[PDB]
């Protein structure tokens, strides 16, 4: 549940 | 072996001060040790990664690193130029699409997966799985950290970029794993990095250079980033037979440099990632  | 005009972060990791540019460390090189890179997967045929890295499992329609993330991770733990452990042997899930994005239930069953495919490997110096990746706080996901961990896998985790208590974020606030926050080459707190009473120690962070898709590179900044050193550490410190798999994060801890970061509030612990070569 990123994009980090 | 040394490593001359290496990226900052490994020659960080190698010296009791900032500064220095070269990269000191163990000919054995990880070599024996295995590290399940999480995340959007891995182009395995970077020649940086010299035939070492394979994707062994995809949630989505194809194996492929789309996004460049995974990529670049896995060459922080164990690419020719700009990894830890430079024989290490790499496997890729991808649990995040190409737009670096999962559902907690796909991230999961990643974890639980590796629990699993380890013994189907041939590891003899230990395995590390290192993720690079985490939303809000899931009591599930915690759980799932804490069984991978558990099984025997030295799991490293980021804590997050939200400037922020980590407390509140997963897996980064599972206590059992190995909470990773982010420094920069002055050895300041990357202005990004969670921090808090969970975090168990700090690696190079920010403006690291490492392997990109379309066998590239280029320089990015996270906790992302500092989880891929110390997940390459532990497989390079296993491999030398200094710790296992369940006692990496607090031998890593333990023998850090202390107190040389600033920027960093009460309550959160003053370490960096070191690996105490001496030639
Ligand atoms: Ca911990």
């Amino acid at each position: 549940v990123l994009l980090h | 072996a040394a490593q001359t005009n290496a990226p900052w972060g490994l020659a960080r990791i190698s010296s009791t001060s900032p500064g220095t540019s070269t990269y000191y460390y163990d000919e054995s090189a990880g070599q024996g040790s295995c590290v399940y890179v999480i995340d959007t997967g891995i182009e395995a045929s970077h020649p940086e990664f010299e035939g070492r890295a394979q994707m062994v499992k995809t949630y989505y329609y194809s194996s492929r690193d789309g996004n460049g993330h995974g990529t670049h991770c896995a060459g922080t733990v164990g690419s020719r130029t700009y990894g830890v452990a430079k024989k290490t042997q790499l496997f890729g899930v991808k649990v995040l699409d190409d737009n670096g994005s999962g559902q907690y239930s796909t991230i999961i069953a990643g974890m639980d997966f590796v629990a699993s495919d380890k013994n189907n490997r041939n590891c003899p110096k230990g395995v590390v799985a290192s993720l690079s990746l985490g939303g809000g706080y899931s009591s599930s996901v915690n759980s799932a950290a804490a069984r991978l961990q558990s099984s025997g896998v030295m799991v490293a985790v980021a804590a997050g970029n939200n400037n922020a208590d980590a407390r509140n974020y997963s897996p980064a606030s599972e206590p059992s794993v190995c909470t990773v926050g982010a420094s920069d080459r002055y050895d300041r707190r990357s202005s990004f990095s969670n921090y808090g009473s969970v975090l168990d120690i700090f690696g190079p962070g920010t403006d690291i250079l490492s392997t990109w898709i379309g066998g590239s590179t280029r320089s990015i900044s996270g906790t992302s980033m500092a989880t891929p050193h110390v997940a390459g550490l532990a497989a390079y410190l296993m491999t030398l037979g200094k710790t296992t798999a369940a006692s990496a994060c607090r031998y890593i801890a333990d023998t850090a440099n202390k107190g040389d970061l600033s920027n960093i509030p009460f309550g959160t612990v003053n370490l960096l990632a070191y690996n105490n070569y001496q030639a």
